[PDB]
RNA sequence: GGUUCGUGGUAGGAGAGCGUUCUAAGGGCGGUGAAGUCAGACCGGAAGGACUGGUGGAGCGCUUAGAAGUGAGAAUGCCG
RNA sequence: CGGAAAAAGCGGAGCCGUAGCGAAAGCGAGUCUGAAUAGGGCGCAUAAGUAACAGGUCGUAGACCCGAAACCAGGUGAUCU
RNA sequence: AAGUUAUAAAUGAAGCGGUCUGGAAAGGCCCGCCAAAGACGGUAACAGCCCGGUAGUUGAAAUGGCUUUCCCUCCAGAGUGGAUCCUGAGUACGGCGGAACACGUGAAAUUCCGUCGGAAUCCGGGAGGACCAUCUCCCAAGGCUAAAUACUCCCUAGUGACCGAUAGUGAACCAGUACCGUGAGGGAAAGGUGAAAAGCACCCCGGAAGGGGAGUGAAACAGUUCCUGAAACCGUGUGCCUAC
């Protein structure tokens, strides 16, 4: 304990402002003279621009956010490669292999990438593309 | 490694895992967690009054203007004597964990580093019939311990704390306990046979 | 405490991919007769949020 | 001054304007005195028209 | 360790450090005289640090890390 | 929960990321527009995040320090006038 | 009634070890010892072994609380039918005017207040964000209800990478005082002899104060704002310069 020297560059000295000129923080302290950013509390809203109409002000809102959405869980090909062929796939099976966490309000197996074995898989929606790389594998496809 | 008797003699062999006490340490990691626990253990109990809580003020001392004193507000402000603080302390919990593998990494290093600087003792039990640090200071000169040590035991162990909580060089913990600080905290380790195989299967 | 989203902002702006901002041109609500048709098809098309006016907005439509 | 009956009384809001500037009021009960038997004897009594209008005996 | 080009600087950016209070650990001096204070013609590239002597008469440094009520010459500053 | 104002262990609920496009339905390495298989926008191709620490900065909080004249609320005062 | 606890207490190991410095030893050096006790504090200086004590083990007459036991008190609950009957009325809702719900009248559900009106009541009634139907869930207009939550004028034991007398409570001291104000009300400053008063017998100057000796003490340039005693400030003396 007497020897502890952590990683470097993984902590440095915080700068203190208003200690001196030559530190180079000194008497102004980084803000410069006289004006509303000089100030304590000093400085304007985020998206404010001097009365100058902001930007969100001079355009519009587009659209609703719907209230029956349905967003999928979200499985490509590359992880079925995982399974040795001719076994079954399951909402249970991958959430239990921890591949899923959510099954937001279903899943969905999209065809991002290859399969090269035969298997049988079932879920809520497939992509078409996906349905035909499992069956051109030999695999078959349920819906839930 | 060696095992060897309270009385001191030759008991045989333990097979320590490598991966616990076999691999390289990482001292780095080693220091993020001493700093995290050291850091967690501080209570923080520490305030200071400010211009608002101070007792009094309220009256404007005088005028704005016409008196050719300096423009004031408050008895009780900053640069006043019996004033206020500006910010100062206020309570603080400075308590952080890292991450739980990093930690077991921490533990797993500190060990081994004990091991490659020759600072374990494992012995076959350490019982007392009853608590009598004599016979637990006698001890520790059978096997030259002479240092700051930290005794480890899951066994029956019935007064073993006792016959060593009066000793200030010395701790002893049911090895549940064991934590980077603590060993740190102390030279050499001192480790039964039960209280190794409990940390191994913890670890 | 956390920082509150600026609701006007996120009523009108759209996240990408990299993390950039959508939005929408806004010459575009009621006098459409004195707009040319070239200029209506390119305004009911989006837009990009400029860096310097993200560099500005960022952070109230952080989330 | 309240009803001896139901509780009701002076309770208070606001009187919104045009404009929609806000100002303080308050909603007073249509309470009316006049006797009652309050136990086997008479008594005159501020009571409420809701509570009056059909119920309680003069 | 060498060669070449450089080395005025406000706002301001970047970096490396000095020092103070406290903590932990290690290791130490100190009634044969601590901190502090007074004086000196010593040291370091700077912030600063030693040595000697006097006064004082019981606590204090060093090292590596960490945390901050962290360093004043001005505020018609506040108190004395 | 556990326990020393500890340390582990437990706790995976949730959060972020891994897939984006679209107002949405929805489709999905594509998607929206559009009659289009066209072109173009956004994406992918062109794959690194995450948790914690520290530094910088920003926001909410007095937010860097001091300083108004004034406003409001509850009270004290007609021993002066 | 029993037990337990709180409000007094008791017992409690081991060095007067030798020697050096010293005003004094708790400190240095060499020897030992105890420890379920090396917490803290004090003691002529830094003490586990000097003192109070701590660990541990015991104990409470009286009173109070808690936990159990007893007494005491008080206790109809299942089923099948379902002729009939009951099931919270000036409420529930509605209009108008306001308010609370994250919800600013907005398409404005839900809850509440004031005032107008004003239901069905079991083939009944409500809600599911206007509303209608269907479906589903539920019985209002009556009441009670511990625990988990919030806070601390207080008590007990304790902690602090909190202050250390311009800090920290305004207040470490006879402080909400003195003082100001008619009043409400505002509101300070101010800590340290020495281990022990051993607090200067006696002499001299002096009316006293204050001094100089003497003496006490390690020390009085520690003498009753008394540890240290910076700087501004005031002076005494003097080495060098200074009135074309
Ligand atoms: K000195
Ligand atoms: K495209
Ligand atoms: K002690
Ligand atoms: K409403
Ligand atoms: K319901
Ligand atoms: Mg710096
Ligand atoms: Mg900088
Ligand atoms: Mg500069
Ligand atoms: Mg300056
Ligand atoms: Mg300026
Ligand atoms: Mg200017
Ligand atoms: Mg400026
Ligand atoms: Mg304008
Ligand atoms: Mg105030
Ligand atoms: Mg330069
Ligand atoms: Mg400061
Ligand atoms: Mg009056
Ligand atoms: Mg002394
Ligand atoms: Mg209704
Ligand atoms: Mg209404
Ligand atoms: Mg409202
Ligand atoms: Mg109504
Ligand atoms: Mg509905
Ligand atoms: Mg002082
Ligand atoms: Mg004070
Ligand atoms: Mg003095
Ligand atoms: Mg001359």
């Amino acid at each position: 304990l007497h020897e502890l020297k952590p990683s470097e560059g993984s902590r440095k000295e915080r700068n203190r402002v208003g200690r001196g000129t030559g530190s180079g923080n000194g008497k102004t302290s980084g803000r410069g003279h006289k004006g509303q950013k000089a100030r304590s509390g000093g400085g304007v809203r985020l998206g404010f621009e001097g009365g100058q109409l902001p930007l969100f002000r001079r355009i519009p809102k587009r659209g609703f956010t719907n209230i029956n959405r349905k967003e999928f869980a979200i499985v490509n090909l590359d992880v079925l490669n995982r399974f040795e062929d001719g076994t079954e796939v399951t909402p249970e099976l991958l959430v239990e292999t921890g591949i899923i966490r959510n099954e937001k309000s279903g899943i969905k197996i999209l065809s991002n990438g290859n399969i090269e074995k035969k298997l049988t898989v079932k879920a809520n929606k497939f992509s078409a593309a996906a349905k035909e790389a499992i069956e051109a594998a030999g695999g078959k496809t349920e819906v839930i | 490694l060696s095992l060897l008797k309270q009385d001191g003699t030759n008991a045989g062999e333990i097979t320590l895992n490598d991966t616990v006490f076999g691999i390289e340490p990482n001292e780095k990691v080693v220091v993020d967690v001493i700093l995290s626990q050291r850091a967690s253990l501080r209570q923080g109990t520490h305030k200071v009054k400010n211009r608002s809580e101070v007792r009094g003020g309220g009256r404007k001392p005088w005028r704005q203007k016409g008196t050719g004193r300096a423009r004031q507000g408050s008895i009780r402000s900053p640069q006043w004597r019996g004033g206020g603080v500006v910010f100062g302390p206020t309570p603080r919990s400075y308590a952080y964990k890292l991450p739980k593998k990093v930690r077991r990494l921490a533990i797993k290093s500190i060990l081994s580093s004990k091991v490659n600087e020759e600072k374990l003792v494992v012995l076959e039990g350490l019982t007392f019939d009853a608590p009598k640090t004599k016979e637990f200071a006698a001890f520790l000169k059978n096997i030259s311990v002479d240092t700051k040590a930290l005794i480890v035991v899951a066994g029956e162990s019935e007064n073993v704390e006792l016959s060593a909580r009066n000793l200030q060089g010395i701790t002893v913990i049911p090895a549940e306990s064991i934590s980077v600080l603590e060993v740190a905290k102390h030279d050499k380790l001192i480790i039964t046979k039960a209280a190794v195989e409990k940390v191994e299967e913890v670890l | 405490p956390k920082m509150k989203t600026h609701r006007g902002s996120a009523k009108r702006f759209k996240r990408t991919g990299s993390g950039k901002l959508k939005r929408r041109h806004g010459f575009t609500s009621h006098m459409f007769a004195n707009k040319s048709q070239k200029q209506k098809r390119k305004l009911r098309k989006s837009a990009m949020v400029s860096a310097g006016d993200f560099k500005r907005i960022r952070q109230m439509v952080a989330k | 001054k309240e009803c001896v009956i139901t509780g009701r009384k002076s309770r208070s809001g606001n009187k919104r304007s045009h404009a929609m500037n806000s100002s303080k009021r308050t909603w007073k009960a249509n309470l009316q005195k006049v006797r009652i038997l309050v136990n086997g004897k008479p008594k005159k009594v501020w009571v409420s028209a809701r509570a009056l209008k059909s119920g309680k005996v003069e």
